[PDB]
């Protein structure tokens, strides 16, 4: 979702603190 | 024999050789211990903060006491009166007694008064003229005038024997005490900063902690263990290339209650950052905790069930509201 | 010996103390390099008081010309490198100060530093430079 | 240490402290690149031979256990066998925790998946809201 | 190899580790522990290369599992030689806390040896410990 964005989640990635939550 | 017999035996053996060095070190320790003790204005602040934290912790553990009807349970009145009697100066005893002992209040007024007193004492402490002359802490200046006019056998800067080295040929020796002493205030306590100049120009800063905690030896053991572990990191390739190390200061006990800690003159805590932001933006630093306590009181006075196992959705809602507000 | 000792002693009571060090600079500039072993083996016993009275006067100079004079005196003391291997910790602060000065001082400092690096071992030299290594490399 | 039995127990919702403000200060790119990798690097470096961390922790654990027994005022035997058994148990527990972090998955999964799982657990709001008020789970 | 060796410390350390493992697997073979202690002492004396701290830690751990007859705390006599107390300095707190538990003579010997050569490494800790003992034993 939203390609080329660093806020996307993935089971192999950290949540990132600019999205509500996975 | 009793351990202290062996301890005295070793101390006497040490005194037999190097009499002058032992005399110099003893005099230095005596001066530092005698002339670097807390004034009353800091003991009062420390004790007030301790009482406030204890009360908040108790209210958190057993909610519904924050209501305006519970009358100071847990037999804390004994502690309050003892502090008012034997741990306060004569100047402020009457006002403290009138505010706390006489009224015999509930938890709400207890916490309110403690917060007011804490804020007053913080403001009083933070306005001191910080750099005080080193000759103030003396009767005939045995710390400024001493040491290259009153030493005997070239004392060394404390704390150098805790490091993993191979010879003490090039250890640093005390050469002078800088004439300015800084006054530092932390969240729960305060201390006085000392500075020493080595024989090769270097300057080292130490912090004299008079009321040492009740678990100092355990902390020193933990620091010893991780200082030992630092060598493997220093020698291994995957950790040495990124410069991965633990930050461990040096603490040297002088007396079972006094202690000196290697100090960095630019530290700041997370609570200090939070309080600075609150001050700048015109908010109150204590609002979230009071809000949490009041909401938990309200929502626990009623049914405290109907939630899956323990993740009470009231708790999560309060957390989200605090984050949003 | 008389020249050096009398200059050092009298500099503490003169009206213009810097003349006694201009004279010492003139003396040192004329017996440099070598060929004067008999002179080098005459003031050798007082080779540690020179480098201790020239290092307490460089640390208390409020002007970047007396500092240059004292640095030059410290760097070009008349002695053999073998006898200068000890007391080598006395040449570190002036060495750091030299590398941030005019062209002549920079050249002299580089010369001395290269000599020390080439004529010594790492295990014996690194502890000597440990106190001021950061400033040395940054310069 | 648990007041009932001589064991290491944290008993908190989260494994360590990583709140929203620290995460924001670090940033997503830094949190992904430096923070996650350094923990596994430290664990791998420490536990390369498995018979070193235990030898390092033996004396520390012995001192902790002696303190706990003395505080409970219930030694009453100074039994060396009990001391040895419990010391070995605690060392094994700590070494198991250390070894968990330095293990590479089996399939085509990233090298540090345990660390990412721990970070997700420690940043989950569900269990971040069960902490005390003094802890300030927010901020 | 030990017989073939002149002064190699690796052989001594390996034999000591083997004996220690044998004692650990069979918690009744005190002679193996005595041999391990003596081998560790010999290897530490021969090393003098900053790798004797691990051996000293093992020795200190072993001394605490002694019986009522001090069977393990007897390899000291079996070994004749110097101690090189410079490598025991890190363990001063351990010796100070252990001189009250069933093994006072052994640690006291090392403490006395230390106090006669490196007094500045021990004065403060000894003073604090003595004050603590005065407060506690004879309140």
């Amino acid at each position: 979702t939203v390609p080329f964005s660093i806020h996307n989640h993935n089971p192999y990635i950290t949540p990132s603190p600019y999205v509500p939550y996975p | 024999k009793p351990p202290w017999e062996l301890t005295e035996e070793i101390m006497s053996v040490l005194k037999t050789a190097f009499p002058l060095l032992a005399l110099s070190m003893e005099t230095m320790v005596d001066q530092i211990q005698k002339h670097f003790k807390c004034p009353p204005d800091e003991d009062a602040y420390r004790l007030i903060v301790a009482l406030l934290n204890d009360g908040l912790s108790y209210v958190s553990r057993m909610p519904a006491s924050y209501a305006k009807d519970v009358k100071l349970p847990a037999a804390t009145e004994n502690n309050i009166t003892r502090f008012a009697e034997t741990i306060l100066p004569n100047h402020i005893r009457p006002t403290f007694e009138a505010d706390f002992v006489k009224v015999k209040p509930t938890m709400y007024e207890y916490i309110h008064n403690l917060r007011k007193w804490r804020d007053k004492f913080e403001e009083k402490l933070d306005r001191r003229a910080s750099p005080a002359p080193l000759e103030s802490f003396a009767h005939y200046s045995p710390h400024l005038s001493e040491f290259r006019y009153q030493k005997f056998d070239d004392v060394e800067i404390p704390g150098q024997y805790l490091q993993h080295k191979d010879k003490n040929q090039d250890f640093i020796r005390i050469d002078r005490f800088l004439p300015n002493v800084d006054l530092v205030r932390t969240i729960g306590a305060s201390h006085r900063r000392l500075r020493i100049r080595g024989h090769d120009g270097s300057v080292h800063a130490f912090a004299v902690q008079h009321p040492a905690a009740r678990h100092c030896r355990r902390e020193e053991r933990v620091l010893q263990l991780f200082r030992q572990l630092n060598q493997t990191l220093a020698n291994k390739k995957e950790s040495r290339r990124r410069d991965l190390q633990f930050t461990l200061p040096l603490m040297v006990p002088l007396a079972p209650h006094i202690r000196i800690v290697q100090e960095d003159t630019s530290y700041i805590t997370l609570q200090s950052v939070y309080e600075d932001h609150c001050r700048r933006h015109g908010m109150n630093k204590d609002e979230p905790i009071l809000f949490t306590m009041e909401k938990l009181r309200g929502l626990m006075d009623a049914k405290a069930l109907q939630k899956p196992e323990q993740a009470v959705t009231a708790k999560l809602e309060v957390y989200r509201a605090i984050q949003e507000k | 010996v008389d020249i050096v000792t009398k200059s050092i002693e009298l500099s503490t009571k003169a009206e213009e103390p810097m003349n006694y060090f201009l004279l010492l600079r003139s003396l040192f500039r004329s017996i440099g390099g070598g060929k004067f072993e008999h002179l080098y083996k005459q003031i050798l016993p007082l080779l540690e008081m020179l480098l201790d009275v020239l290092n307490n006067l460089l640390m208390a100079a409020r002007k970047p010309a007396e500092r240059d004079l004292y640095v030059e005196l410290c760097l070009t003391v008349p002695a053999r490198l073998s006898n200068l291997l000890p007391h080598l910790s006395f040449l570190m602060r002036p060495l750091v100060v030299a590398l941030r000065a005019g062209t002549e001082l920079v050249g002299q400092g580089l010369r001395t530093l290269e000599l020390c690096v080439d004529n010594l071992t790492a295990d014996y030299l690194d502890p000597i430079m440990a106190p001021v290594i950061d400033e040395l490399m940054t310069a | 240490m648990a007041p009932s039995r001589p064991l290491f127990q944290n008993t908190e919702p989260v494994p360590f402290r990583l709140t929203p403000n620290l995460q924001t200060l670090m940033g997503p790119l830094a949190t992904e690149g430096i923070f996650a990798a350094s923990v596994m690097a430290i664990a791998r470096c420490l536990t390369e031979p498995e018979q070193h961390l235990e030898h390092a922790l033996t004396l520390f654990v012995r001192d902790e256990m002696m303190f706990w027994f003395t505080n409970s005022h219930r030694t009453m035997s100074l039994t060396e066998n009990q001391l040895r058994e419990t010391v070995q148990a605690n060392c094994d527990m700590i070494v198991k925790k250390a070894l968990a972090l330095a293990q590479t998955p089996q399939g085509n999964l990233p090298a540090h998946q345990t660390v990412t799982d721990l970070i997700a657990k420690a940043t989950n709001p569900m269990n971040l809201a069960l902490c005390d008020a003094l802890w300030m789970p927010y901020l | 190899a030990l017989y073939f060796d002149i002064t190699a410390a690796k052989a001594w350390a390996e034999w000591g580790y083997f004996n220690d493992r044998k004692f650990k697997e069979n918690p009744s073979d005190l002679p193996s522990a005595k041999q391990a202690l003596t081998s560790y002492l010999q290897a530490a004396s021969s090393y003098k290369n900053h790798k004797s701290r691990k051996l000293i830690a093992r020795i200190l751990w072993l001394l605490s599992l002694d019986d009522a007859n001090g069977t393990i705390a007897a390899g000291f006599d079996d070994f004749k030689g110097e101690i090189y107390v410079w490598w025991w300095i890190i363990f001063i707190p351990q010796l100070l806390v252990g001189l009250g538990y069933k093994e006072a003579p052994r640690v006291q010997a090392i403490l006395l040896k230390i106090a006669k050569t490196y007094p500045q490494a021990l004065y403060f800790l000894l003073r604090t410990n003595r004050e603590d003992m005065l407060t506690i034993k004879k309140n």
